[PDB]
């Protein structure tokens, strides 16, 4: 897993169509840093901290066997700076 | 009491709606923010805390109404609320 | 495999389901390296230097074919300075 | 810290290995370990609600196997005040 | 209030359970944990009849699944002055 | 002798609790740091050591009492034990 | 003398029986008598090795039908010096 | 006085049935009652060996019925002296 | 693929049971850079310089399906500098 | 470094084997290969327990299939005194 | 002590493996190891005759399933003196 | 010749060795360092050299020893040895 | 030593033989050879308990062949004074 921080929404309209209706938002760790788009499979707002997974997990974490994901977020950080 | 976390309970009628407020309240140190009659029997209240503490009174909740009266209708749990639905959301009751 | 070192706990109450009732620690390679989220399926102490395994074994290494993790502790070290 | 986890089993060795599970899994503080008679270990701990539930949960899974096994694991997330007067503060 | 309930039960987590649930059920007073030995833990309050009632009631509805389960819950209304010597005042 | 692994067997009796020790003692190089009457006939001794010595002891030890008395009940390992359980752990018998 | 022979019973009369039957039998010496809980008692001697083993063996039959019965008895011929800290010098 | 006469029981009263009946029958010194746990309670006697005997087995015979019954009822018509260390002496 | 050199042994008492009886070894590209542990599948004494396999294919490298391995060393180069 | 692990295995190839995959596993020092007669050849080493575990375990399964095969793998962690004057020092 | 304890072991783990839970088991002293030739091998102790069949039952019962098992385990309370001739004295 | 892989041969007898050391050195470039009598008719070969030089020799040794005698019983090849192992590997025969 | 072992047998040749194995096999002290009536033949020794238990099992299984055979074979760990008085000193 790898700690990480939501900054926007983004939508993609010519996406695939296996990637379902699943919703994606940019996570960086830190502001500045390289930025890179999870799957959202817990619903965050922009700024709070969250947990994601990468690998063949990912895809589980999205919700099926098959699904083409590479970086999925499974929770919300409780507490943290 | 301070935190977003939002907890929701539906139930047909209002028995059963005290009930679970009530039931949450004393299981977990959570705000009851309101209480609103949907229509057609659907009553729900909300409460507002900590996220653990949250899931603690959804769950007590829950169990605890879902028996009384007509009977439990959802039981739902959101860890951060956006700024936007916070319109829709009561503030108090 | 990975040597890391055990630096807290970790806690998020909306994680999703499938992950289980197993631990999450917070692991880096020294202090002020990039941090990273371990699942814990040893038990650690703050402090000590455990193994940690990436990719497709973490999943089996916390216990299941298609459990939700990229990064699971094996084992701790021995002796490591 | 005024949620309380408890874990009961029957053997001190599961006791002892839920306790340091917990302990591990979540920050949290350990205030009692009672023999209730008749093979019977309780384990209590205190903390924020969330980091109690995970605690014993994780707690829970890690020593259902070792030993006679479980016998209940309990979250409550709001300890009545006078509820308060029975529950051990220190360790002995 | 003078009206005593009681709640037995096969392990410590049920007995605190049952007296967390009833004394948020009901505005009674906690006055005693006792360890019988074999595992059985009592808990005892004091209060008004009707509600050590609803404490009782709530008590054993809440430690029924929890642990080992629920071995017996009983209500005195006025008990005899004699088991005062017998019944602890404080935990 | 140092280090903090920790080891447990739990007997039902005490005479399959000293023969495994005395097994746990003689086999490795650990610390006996107590003898625990759980109450019910349930008996655990604890030792102390390095993490491979504490791993023969108390493979030695279960081997060894798994068959005197009523028998074994558990045998558990920790490598590296919290700071909080150290507060109910015993230092000496 | 060093080798340590044990008894457990399950009760105090059979263990007293185990005990006296295991003194006259063999120049022992007892050295405890332990109350385990859950109803089994233990009782252990010291001497030398062929002693001790008369005396355990003698104990074991002479404890067999009295009471409840017999749960185990064990002889160590050197225990470790570590097993002296728990083992009981008088009782 | 040397005599030693032991009777157990499943429970508390059947134990005092039995050193009544037993005190009643001889001539004998009631010395102790023992909770060994897990219900378990021993009553022990001194006195002449003839009387020790009468006395067990009158107890014996009249606590039988009372209560979860017997579990032993031994006399020892001479105790060694080392055994005589683990022996109560008074009665708590 | 990836080639490193072996350092010295490391050895894990409490490792996980489907870890077998496979040794460990920590291994480095070159002395100075972030040490990875790398499971032994050849056998190589410190010093020498082999080849190091990641991935899903670490985990038949070490021997099975489903071995909780990262990093498998899968032999020994004949000429390195 | 008192701990002592041992390898029995029938011919010299397997034994050969078996001390490079201990050596090569752990950080322990091969003190003595023995020809038995008959065909067993046993090879010894000493070190800290864990290591010598783990060097032993990784011996029997490397030279497992190499030759006649295994014939014992056994780890001592705590070798007597007395013991000790009959295992060689240095190899030969 | 003069009483002799032996046993003959298929390889020489499970040689060593008696010889260190005899010494260990009883307060013996190891006075040689003996390759016989086509994978016997024996060892041999002196001692009192209750420490020296306690030494024996142990490693008997500690070499049994360690490597290819155990062939005999002996004990001589009273060796003669012709038979000190042949005995090692150290090993 | 130079290297430290080591090949070794196990045959049972002292003709398919001695048929196995000439096929192993006349096939490849190694150096015969030891012939060891185990012991119950094991005997043991022992090459020196490169690598591949080591694999092709043990490869054509094996086959060519498979059938004379009682056969071949092992034949194994290690690329480095460890520097412990090289005390009890003899220097020359 | 005080132990006492004792071997009967159907005749006085078993008898012989029962002892001269017991006095080789342990370092024991022969102290009397009684002639029960009846065919019964009794010898006693003396000695540690260990070496009197070595000497009566040597015994035992020496004379079962021997003559009309074995009829007992008991070991006493620890005598008491009383029976010094019916036991003999020396044969």
């Amino acid at each position: 897993m790898k700690i990480m921080q939501v900054e926007k929404t983004l939508v993609s309209t010519n996406r695939i169509a296996d990637m379902g209706h699943k919703p994606l938002l940019v996570v960086w760790e830190k502001p500045g840093a390289p930025r890179q788009v999870a799957v959202d499979a817990i619903g965050c707002i922009p700024g709070d901290w969250v947990l994601c997974v990468g690998s063949s997990a990912a895809r589980e974490a999205a919700g099926s066997k098959s699904y083409p994901s590479d970086l999925t977020i499974i929770g919300i950080i409780d507490q943290w700076n | 009491v301070t935190g977003i976390a939002l907890g929701m309970i539906e139930t047909r009628g209002l028995v059963p709606a005290i009930e679970a407020a009530d039931a949450m309240t004393k299981a977990a140190e959570v705000r009851l923010v309101g209480r609103q009659f949907v229509g057609g029997g659907y009553v729900t209240v909300l409460v507002r805390g900590e996220t653990g503490a949250v899931n603690a009174a959804v769950r007590a909740g829950a169990d605890a109404c879902e028996r009384v009266g007509d009977g439990l209708v959802a039981a739902h749990i959101i860890a951060r609320v956006h700024s936007e639905v916070e319109n829709i959301l009561p503030k108090a009751p």
